Parts: structure tokens; C-alpha cells; sequence
């Protein structure tokens, strides 16, 4: 069985658990509890071929600094969530999260996520954010950043209308399938 | 500092000791979960082996510093160091 780590993160305040959940209840049931687990795994079809599939969601939380996932090292591929109709949240995903990734220079592919797609093709919430002057994101404004930071591959969805929750995955898996793999280990010391 | 409302400090080591425990007890689930056997790497099982011990020094210094506070809390003569 084809078992991919993967781990959402985004810069936002929130949407992390929710994009997860969304591929796999099919619906969100909210909750607003922190994030402490991390075993949840779900069965996802890729070219009709069985894909395990590895959710690990971090928490809005700096004291788990040390207690931070501990797949994040391992993932095979991490999505960078970010709100479209709204450019800061695109303006500081290539600004904080290309310069750590870089810094390590792991060779591993990255796909990008656009989460909150209701809101996003939402006319009357567009014409809102006029009032705060800002201007949601289209199509290829995001497709040329993917070939900025060399991301594998870049794609906007919903949780709530689940737009293309299942492609965000689908391609993620075939980012270490296709695109050069992953594997990272190393050890910090022999004793702990 | 605080004058009678030294119930409130308490609390907070309450509250801060709380937050490791779900950090501390956060690891070592995910100990019990690569320690049966051998799944996806042993490298995870060290990441929370070095984390959990971590917390536990976290706890260790909150808890016995929210000692400190009920006992100083009874004794209103002795000074503090
Ligand atoms: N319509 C819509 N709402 C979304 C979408 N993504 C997130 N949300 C909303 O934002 C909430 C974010 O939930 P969630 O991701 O679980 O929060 P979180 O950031 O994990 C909580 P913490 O950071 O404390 O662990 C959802 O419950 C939902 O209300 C999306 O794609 N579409
Ligand atoms: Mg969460």
C-alpha cells in the first residue's frame, strides 16, 4: 500500500484540521479543540491504484515547539495553505516558507493549496474585500509561483464545497512518485 | 508583584503544568504507537523519546514551583529568596 506522509501547514489563522477532515468525513464537524494526536491515516484512489494516505495537521500552538510532528521531518510532501482573496496570506507563504525549506535544500517536491474557495469565487465577499482594498488570486498568479519555488504542482479547493480536496491529495501523492523522492534521516546524537 | 490575589498565580502553574501534561502525554502515545514492532521508521520513535523527555523536565520544574506557591501562600512572615 502506497503510504505517503503528507502535512498540512499554512500561515493562517485556522484550516489546517479542516482541510484534512473535509477529504475524509466529507464534511466538517468544526471543533475547535488543539491538536495533539497524530495517527490518521486515510485510503485515497490515485489512477485507480490504492494510496495510503498519512494526515498530520500541527496545531496553532509555539509550546509544541518540541512536541511538533514528528512526520513533518518525514513528509514526503508538505501542502502551503494560504487564503486566496486575500494576497498577504500568498505575499508571506513564499516569504517564510521557501527560505527555511531552501535552507536545507532537502530536494523535495511541494505542493501548493488554495483553501477557502467558497469565499473565494463568493462575488458579494469579493466586493467586501474591496473595503479593505485587497483582491483575491487567480489561476495563474499562483501557477507562476509554483515555478518560482520549483513547486511540483499548484491547485485551489474548498473544504465546504470540497471544490478539489481529492486532486490536492492525488497530486501530492504522485509528487514523490513521479518528481524526485523523498527519504531524509538523520540522527542529532547516539544518546538521548 | 501580587498582593492578595495570589490564588491567580497558582492557577497559572495549574494551567501551565496542564499544557505539558498534554505535551508529555502527547510523546508518549506516539512512543506505545512505533515501539510495537517496526513502522515506517524508527526515527520517529526518537523524535518522541527526545521530546517527551523534554516535557518531562518541563513538568518537573512547573510542578514543584506551584508547590512553592500554596507554601508561601500559607506563610505570610517568612520573605522570599
Ligand atoms: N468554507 C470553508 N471553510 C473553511 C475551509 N478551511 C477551513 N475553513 C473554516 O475554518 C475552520 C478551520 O478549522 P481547522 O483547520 O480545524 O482549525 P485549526 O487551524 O486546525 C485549529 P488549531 O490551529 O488550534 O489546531 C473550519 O472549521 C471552517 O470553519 C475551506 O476550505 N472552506
Ligand atoms: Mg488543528
Amino acid at each position: 500500500m502506497q503510504a505517503i506522509k503528507c502535512v498540512v501547514v499554512g500561515d493562517g489563522a485556522v484550516g489546517k484540521t479542516c482541510l484534512l477532515i473535509s477529504y475524509t468525513t466529507n464534511a466538517f464537524p468544526g471543533e475547535y479543540i488543539p491538536t495533539v494526536f497524530d495517527n490518521y491515516s486515510a485510503n485515497v484512489m490515485v489512477d485507480g491504484k490504492p494510496v495510503n494516505l498519512g494526515l498530520w495537521d500541527t496545531a496553532g500552538l509555539e509550546d509544541y515547539d518540541r512536541l511538533r510532528p514528528l512526520s513533518y521531518p518525514q513528509t514526503d510532501v508538505f501542502l502551503i495553505c494560504f487564503s486566496l482573496v486575500s494576497p498577504a496570506s500568498f505575499e508571506n507563504v513564499r516569504a517564510k516558507w521557501y527560505p527555511e525549506v531552501r535552507h536545507h535544500c532537502p530536494n523535495t517536491p511541494i505542493i501548493l493549496v488554495g483553501t477557502k474557495l467558497d469565499l473565494r469565487d463568493d462575488k458579494d465577499t469579493i466586493e467586501k474585500l474591496k473595503e479593505k482594498k485587497l483582491t483575491p488570486i487567480t489561476y495563474p498568479q499562483g501557477l507562476a509561483m509554483a515555478k518560482e519555488i520549483g513547486a511540483v504542482k499548484y491547485l485551489e479547493c474548498s473544504a465546504l464545497t470540497q471544490r478539489g480536496l481529492k486532486t490536492v491529495f492525488d497530486e501530492a501523492i504522485r509528487a514523490v512518485l513521479c518528481p524526485p523522492p523523498v527519504k531524509k534521516r538523520k540522527r542529532k546524537c547516539l544518546l538521548l | 508583584g501580587i498582593p492578595a490575589t495570589n490564588l491567580s498565580r497558582v492557577a497559572g502553574l495549574e494551567k501551565q503544568l496542564a499544557i505539558e501534561l498534554k505535551v508529555k502525554q502527547g510523546a508518549e502515545n506516539m512512543i506505545q504507537t512505533y515501539s510495537n514492532g517496526s513502522t515506517k521508521d524508527r526515527k520517529l520513535l526518537l523524535t518522541a523519546q527526545q521530546m517527551l523527555q523534554d516535557s518531562k523536565t518541563k513538568i518537573d520544574i512547573i510542578r514543584m514551583q506551584l508547590r512553592r506557591a500554596l507554601q508561601a501562600d500559607q506563610l505570610e512572615n517568612q520573605a522570599a529568596p
